[PDB]
């Protein structure tokens, strides 16, 4: 049994940063609402 | 074919079941150039000046 | 009993078909072949999830 | 020699079951729809039958193989 | 004293004897090629001499070249679907796996 | 043929369904992590002269 | 333990969340449902109720 | 044969992948292709089609293809071909003026590419042990990631899986069969030289030492996997036992990890499974103390989940203690 | 003479002239064209002889190896027993006897070396390899695994697999010491003694070279790598590599737990990118195909033609084509059973992965003999080109299978020779029953849709009696030409 | 979206079932709220974070 | 099964030898290798030079296995050519190894095809004591032998008067699962048309039932044309024999 495939956009929503998404956050790229996102912004992390 | 009234009640079903989609289509082969494949290119010198 | 096994000299007489021989009716003993196949079900039966 | 008169035991185990169908159980029938027929015209070169209860609702039928014979409301 | 009432003992004392040299002999056979066993049904053997008597490989039924007597039961029957059941093709007795 | 249509715009609506689902669960699984294919990076550095 | 919160509802069943309260609840079925996929923004169609 | 070779050079010089693949298969054949219609191809221009592909392959670092190449040479016995065609032409210019000649040991051993290639042997040994030993310090530099002061230094390069070679060329010969035996490097040592006709082992050393290591490194499965970089280990997941998130689990910890902690179990033993997916976080969870009043009678329990790492990176660890060790003495 | 050839034809009279009866049937449009894909009962036993000739040239190359190697531990140990025997040579022939099966006459010989202190870190991971048998696996593959690699780990494990399982931990704790010595010794100044030997790449070799012998020692032990293995690497410190998470996958996908098999490659997917080998693919592939997820093992070989690198092996293909094989060869229930068998159609993708193959550069001769059979089997079943398409289903073709068909006597199916002679009359209702009905349309459908309750019918009427459907010679003005007595 | 609520026999009592609706309605604009403004459930949300 | 009114057309059409040399020989002996026929390929070369070749060279060749196959090839190509005398290589290089009186050094399977296509081509008498040899008491390579030699054997002792080897020829088929119904309907004839003898007569009668309906179906039609217009086609006439020919 397998319940079906997901419709949620994943490339677009945008979850809380984890710690190896920190970690990894200079090596790792992303779009301008990724870096500014409304919650959760990843530039200030970055600059943290 | 569980169903018992398929004509003697006019039970006629307007969609084919999938039993017989596989049936129909395992029935018969598959034309093996009917897909598409190439990453040679196209011969420009060739492929129209073949065996008669 | 006739109609069972009229002219049957092995139970697996009429498994060279692969759709009677993988048949579940009776059970899984002649579906089981080797140690290893024999383990992992009772693992999985005494886990308590389904028997491959 | 005989030694024992032993008594005669079979480990008969009928767990098996193999029943499989004949052919005569996958033969096709003429099975065919039915509606209530509310009247038949049988036609001829000039005679002509009309055996009718009611009017036509939604269906008529024709054959022409022996008589031209019109199923009205079939 | 009671190999009389065995099928080890008496008539039947030759044909388990028989029985043990063959097996013997098979399973010599089955060591030489491979470690998997000759096809039950004497299919692999090169020569129509080979395949022994009790071998299910030669045929059984009356009128060998007439189709519908070589038949088991009385009526002909049919395996899953619509597939022959008392005579299968080669094609359709398939051992994959 | 509309009914044949409509039958077939049903049955094509399921088989296209099933296909783009496992598409997607390819494209999905792909988006979280992949290596590059060293022959899609000597394709990209083949232009002689660059933009 | 598992039943660490079954005193709230006792034989019923074991929770996390407030069972009594009808937000907390209804709230905890949106975060399991958008935490297993069901629920989450996704591209709107035409059937989609917009208004 | 000669059609399939020149299907092959155009193959090459239009450098497909996959075209190379495909002639060499139709070169193989099928049972219809070999027996029905008997139109086998030569074994000597087999031999030269698959040399010719395999060459290119160790090339350009097509290690799945020139692996599948070099099992079916194995499985034909085509790995002395080389020397057979040079003692072939010496049993003509034998049978021509010469004398009677037969297959030997002796004279297959006797010709100048097996003579030439065991004298090599020792340098291009050298030579692969040098380069392994320069990659597994550059596999420790990249694991610590860190060149702060060149303190690069891993346990990961200290003792890596390559013993030390010995003084003597037999040793040389030993450590070769006994590190690579399955790849068969005396076969590869011939075939590494002659490069577009230039016989490399002859011309510059470095180049043909180079090819050759390279070429043993690709096709030798053993050598690849002492070619591992260390990876993080993987903890374990549980879910919670307040199960307020699917995504969110508790993650395993190892007493390494662990400053304190009581003497926990094994993962397995304690109830862990390995449970990843895109969005998957780990923490540890623990409930809030409830204090004795009508919230804690009454209401549910707070769990508080500190967010930890889904991964522990031991080389890592190492590297940050020891450094850190080095400081404080 | 068979029962079978009907007189489709009636008696000639005036009655082709003066009616409009048709002279024959109509064509039947959902009828396949008939084609013939069969064995001629000959080629079976031709293929089966090859097979059982190249399964005892296996065998016979096997043998040679192992008395050869038999024979070399007779003069060299045996002979020159009070003779000090080189490391180098002890080594190299424990490590053949090892890969030839032989853990017997081994384990003196590595037992004495690690007592002399001749082995080392390499020479450690190098005899616990050499413990998988991995000649006894390639003669077993070939000769009786069936060409089946998920198979050759479960046989070589039956391989009295415990003994050598138990050699296998063994050796690993003799090479943790021996690590731990040299490490020791060679680190004294480095003051780096707490982190040793575990941080060194040489453990973990040394402990992927166990979880590799431990596959083929049997289904505790395979069982007991991810679940005790792993758990003992992670406790002591050894850094694990893609080796080790693809080897923890192998064991999990023979166990056939798939979701840790799938949790632990999406963990490599999401960290350890550029570090992923063909190996975890296949590893899936072959879990998906013991635990019956075919459409799991469609989906990741999809996934992986769409993802060119890692390239795809011929043993990925050899999985994907026989977990495709595995499924078309797989029946369904009763109620899906009543016309034909619907999972033979699984066999018409064959061409398309051939073709992939192709693309891909995956060999098409890279296979096992077996699964060319199968293929080839799907091939003549599913295959045709144009050529044979603009000239198949002509009318000497179709009235030769007809032929064939009567010679075999099965002519049951056949449209140009089945005769209906039973047809089913209406039901009527109770409710409303002053209406008569009448047919508006005819189809000829199976039996079993109308069939008769089993109660309402003598029971194994089959066999108890004897049922003969022939036609009246008199003449009968209310009908039933064809009646069964 | 009956979970959580006061307990309802067979047949529950007067205007109980339109209280039902009154709360199923205040929890719809709730969620549309949460939809309109930021604080939506997110995938990976801790205690922390959804407190 | 796939059944075709017309012969395949990609078919060998003739007899294999697997010439299965060693690569280091097949390069020393290249250069003598071309005038011998290739795969799907014969040169004019005469017989007698390579007969002379080979009997100059065998003893320099000094490996059994590459001789043997040197000896075969020589022996395909002198029956392509058909020549008249080729025995003389077989009776030097048979007796003292193989059939002297007691020999038990068994043949590879190149000499034993080289030499029944020439006793085939060239209705040569020794044909019968290798396959004599051949049985399953000794040699055992009947069950190795192929369709195409069956018919050449067939039609070679067809046209040669010898109801016995016919008879025995079939016995041995029968029993090794040749191929009844691929066999050349034209050697099948020639075969059938030598058996004045009674006993044979009687076991032709009885051994018919073997072949399938279409090849006998076929096999009355050949024999027709050969009694009529087939003497043209025929290499030989077709001797008389009217009781066969009707049965």
């Amino acid at each position: 049994s397998a319940a079906p495939e997901s419709s949620v956009s994943q490339s677009h929503t945008v979850n809380a940063p984890t710690v190896d998404e920190c970690e990894m956050l200079a090596e790792r790229w992303g779009t301008m609402n990724y870096w500014h996102n409304d919650t959760f912004p990843r530039l200030v992390v970055f600059l943290k | 074919s569980h169903r018992r009234d398929y004509i003697r009640m006019g039970y006629i079903p307007r969609y084919t079941p999938w039993e017989w989609i596989a049936i129909q289509e395992a029935d018969q082969p598959l034309i093996a150039e009917q897909i598409r494949q190439d990453n040679i290119g196209t011969s420009y010198f060739f492929s129209l000046n073949r065996y008669w | 009993l006739f109609q069972q096994n009229a002219y049957r000299k092995t139970p697996t007489d009429e498994h060279w078909n692969p759709y009677i021989r993988r048949s579940t009716e009776n059970g899984v003993g002649h579906l089981l072949q080797n140690k290893f196949d024999i383990m992992r079900r009772e693992d999985r039966l005494s886990k308590g999830e389904q028997d491959l | 020699m005989f030694l024992i008169h032993f008594v005669h035991y079979k480990t008969i185990l009928q767990k098996y079951t193999f029943k499989f169908k004949h052919i005569f159980l996958s033969i096709d029938k003429y099975n065919s729809l039915f509606f209530n027929i509310s009247g038949i015209l049988i036609w001829l070169n000039i005679i002509h039958i009309n055996i009718i209860l009611i009017k036509y609702s939604f269906f008529i039928l024709i054959n022409n193989f022996e008589y031209l014979i019109i199923l009205i409301s079939t | 004293c009671g190999v009389n009432a065995y099928e080890f003992g008496g008539k039947y004392a030759r044909t388990y004897a028989y029985a043990f040299e063959k097996a013997k002999k098979e399973l010599e056979a089955t060591a030489a090629s491979g470690f998997m066993a000759p096809s039950l049904s004497h299919e692999d053997t090169e020569r129509l001499s080979d395949q022994p008597t009790t071998s299910p490989s030669v045929d059984r039924f009356a009128s060998t070249t007439h189709p519908e007597q070589r038949k088991a039961q009385f009526v002909p029957r049919v395996g899953p679907g619509s597939t022959p059941l008392e005579d299968p093709a080669a094609d359709q007795k398939s051992e994959w796996s | 043929v509309m009914k044949l249509a409509e039958d077939v715009c049903m049955f094509l609506k399921d088989v296209g369904r099933q296909i783009v689902e496992e598409k997607l669960v390819a494209v999905r699984r792909l988006l979280q992590g992949g290596a590059v294919d060293p022959e899609l990076l000597a394709a990209f550095n083949c232009a002689r002269a660059g933009p | 333990p598992r039943n660490l919160n079954h005193a709230l509802n006792y034989g019923i069943a074991n929770y996390a969340y407030n069972r009594g309260n009808y937000v907390e609840t209804q709230d905890s079925i949106w975060e399991e449902q958008t935490a297993s996929g069901q629920e989450g923004w996704s591209p709107a169609t035409h059937a989609d109720g917009l208004r | 044969g000669e059609v399939l070779h020149n299907l092959m050079r155009c193959a090459i010089a239009a450098r497909h992948r996959a075209r190379i693949m495909w002639v060499y298969n139709v070169m193989r054949g099928r049972f219809y292709e070999n027996v029905v219609v008997r139109a086998e191809v030569d074994l000597i221009w087999r031999y030269r089609i698959a040399m010719i592909a395999l060459e290119y392959l160790l090339d350009h670092e097509c290690a799945e293809e020139a692996a599948a190449i070099y099992s079916y040479l194995v499985e034909e016995e085509l790995l002395r071909c080389d020397v057979h065609v040079r003692v072939g032409l010496h049993m003509r210019e034998a049978i021509a003026a010469g004398k009677p000649i037969t297959l030997n040991n002796d004279v297959m051993n006797a010709t100048s590419l097996v003579r030439d290639a065991t004298a090599v042997a020792p340098e291009v040994a050298r030579e692969l042990q040098r380069r392994h030993a320069q990659t597994l310090q550059n596999n420790a530099v990249e694991a610590v990631g860190a060149e702060n002061v060149r303190e690069g230094s891993a346990p990961w390069s200290i003792l890596g899986p390559l013993t030390a070679i010995g003084p003597t060329a037999e040793d040389t010969m030993v450590w070769l069969q006994q590190h690579y035996g399955d790849v068969d490097v005396m076969s590869i040592m011939r075939w590494a030289r002659f490069r577009k006709g230039k016989d490399l082992m002859a011309k510059d050393r470095p180049q043909y030492l180079a090819r050759a290591a390279a070429w043993i490194e690709l096709l030798s499965k053993r050598n690849r996997e002492m070619e591992e970089v260390p990876l993080t280990y993987m903890r374990k997941s549980k879910p919670l036992v307040l199960d307020t998130n699917s995504n969110v689990r508790v993650a395993w910890q190892t007493p390494l990890m662990r400053s304190g902690g009581p003497p926990r179990l094994l993962a397995r033993e304690e109830g862990y499974v390995f449970h990843h997916s895109n969005s998957s976080r780990f923490v540890e969870e623990t409930y809030r103390h409830p204090g004795e009043s009508l919230q804690s009678r009454y209401l549910a329990l707070q769990p508080l989940h500190t967010e930890v790492s889904a991964k522990e990176d031991f080389q890592r660890l190492y590297y940050q203690a020891q450094k850190h060790h080095k400081q404080q003495e | 003479m068979l029962s079978q050839n009907v007189a489709k034809t009636t008696v000639p009279s005036y009655y082709m002239i003066r009616t409009n009866l048709p002279h024959r049937k109509p064509q039947n449009q959902w009828e396949g064209v008939y084609y013939y894909s069969g064995i001629t009962k000959r080629q079976r036993h031709l293929i089966l002889l090859h097979r059982k000739r190249e399964r005892e040239a296996h065998m016979r190359s096997f043998n040679i190896s192992r008395a050869s190697v038999l024979q070399r531990l007779e003069q060299l140990s045996g002979d020159r027993k009070q003779e000090s025997l080189p490391p180098h040579v002890r080594l190299d022939l424990a490590v053949r006897l090892a890969q030839h099966g032989l853990y017997q006459q081994a384990t003196p010989i590595v037992d004495e070396l690690h007592h002399q202190k001749a082995l080392h870190a390499g020479h450690y991971a190098l005899l616990i390899n050499a413990l998988a048998c991995p000649r006894l696996g390639q003669r077993i593959l070939h000769c009786d695994a069936q060409c089946d690699p998920a198979l050759t780990y479960k046989l070589l494990g039956d391989e009295n697999g415990e003994e050598r399982a138990q050699e296998a931990y063994r050796w690993f704790d003799l090479a943790l010491t021996s690590l731990a010595v040299d490490c020791g010794g060679r680190t004294q100044p480095s003051h780096f003694v707490p982190y040793l030997p575990q941080g060194t790449a040489a453990a973990s070799h040394i402990t992927n070279a166990l979880m590799r012998t431990l596959l083929t020692c049997g289904y505790t032990h395979v069982a007991a790598i991810p679940d005790s293995v792993y758990d003992r690497m992670g406790s002591m410190g050894i850094s694990p590599t893609i080796s080790t998470y693809e080897l923890v996958m192998l064991a999990l996908s023979l166990q056939g737990n798939m979701v840790e098999a799938e949790s632990i490659l999406s963990f490599l997917r999401s960290h350890h990118s550029e570090h992923i080998t063909v190996e975890s693919f296949n590893a899936l592939l072959l879990g998906h195909r013991e635990a019956r997820q075919f459409d799991c093992c469609d989906a990741i070989w999809q996934e992986l033609v769409d993802r060119r690198w890692p390239r795809a092996s011929p043993l990925t293909a050899e999985l994907y084509l026989r977990s495709i094989m595995d499924h078309a060869n797989t029946p369904t229930s009763e109620p899906l059973q009543s016309f034909a068998n619907i999972n033979v159609v699984e066999k018409k993708k064959v061409p398309l992965v051939l073709a992939q193959m192709d693309e891909l550069g995956v060999p098409r001769t890279h296979l096992s003999r077996v699964l060319m059979d199968e293929v080839e089997d799907s091939l003549r079943k599913f295959q045709t080109y144009r050529s044979r398409f603009y000239e198949w289903g002509r009318a000497v073709k179709q009235f030769d299978f007809i032929e064939f068909r009567r010679r075999n006597g099965w002519l049951y199916d056949l449209h140009l020779m089945k005769c209906t002679t039973k047809q089913v009359g209406p039901l009527r209702d109770f409710n409303d029953p002053d209406a008569v009905q009448g047919a508006v349309a005819t189809a000829e459908i199976p039996a079993f849709f109308n069939e008769r309750p089993a109660w309402e019918r003598p029971p194994l009427e089959e066999t108890l009696y004897v049922t003969t459907n022939k036609e009246r010679y008199d003449d009968v003005r209310g009908g039933d030409i064809y009646y069964d007595d | 979206d009956v979970e959580g609520f006061s307990l309802m026999k067979q047949r529950p009592e007067f205007l109980e079932w339109e209280l039902f609706t009154r709360y199923r309605q205040h929890h719809q604009q709730r969620r549309r709220l949460a939809l309109l403004h930021g604080l939506e459930p997110v995938a990976n949300e801790t205690a922390q974070e959804r407190d | 099964p796939f059944q075709s009114n017309h012969s395949l057309v990609n078919k060998y059409r003739g007899v294999w030898i697997e010439f299965d040399m060693h690569p280091a020989f097949s390069v020393a002996l290249e250069p003598q290798l071309r005038k011998l026929p290739r795969g799907r390929t014969l040169p004019k070369t005469p017989a007698e030079e390579v007969i002379a070749d080979y009997t100059a060279l065998a003893p320099l060749v000094d490996d059994e296995k590459t001789r043997d196959l040197w000896l075969a090839k020589v022996f395909q190509h002198c029956a392509f050519q058909r020549c008249g005398g080729a025995m003389e290589l077989w009776e030097r290089y048979c007796h003292q190894r193989f059939t002297a009186e007691g020999a038990t050094a068994k043949p590879p399977l190149s000499l034993v095809k080289s030499v029944l296509f020439y006793c085939n081509k060239t209705d040569n008498s020794g044909w019968r004591a290798l396959f004599d040899r051949c049985l399953k008491d000794g040699w055992n390579y009947t069950p190795l032998f192929d369709t195409a030699q069956w018919s050449f054997m067939l039609k070679s002792i067809g046209r040669m008067g010898d109801e016995d080897g016919v008879r025995a020829v079939l016995e041995e088929m029968l029993d090794v699962q040749a191929d009844l119904d691929r066999v050349e309907a034209r050697s099948v004839v020639i075969a059938l048309n030598a058996v004045t003898n009674a006993d044979v007569y009687e076991f032709v009668k009885k051994y018919l039932f073997n072949f399938g309906e279409r090849k006998v179906k076929f096999l009355r039609t050949t024999y027709s044309d050969l009694r009529g217009h087939g003497a043209g086609k025929l290499r030989i006439p077709l001797k008389e024999n009217d009781n066969m020919y009707y049965h």
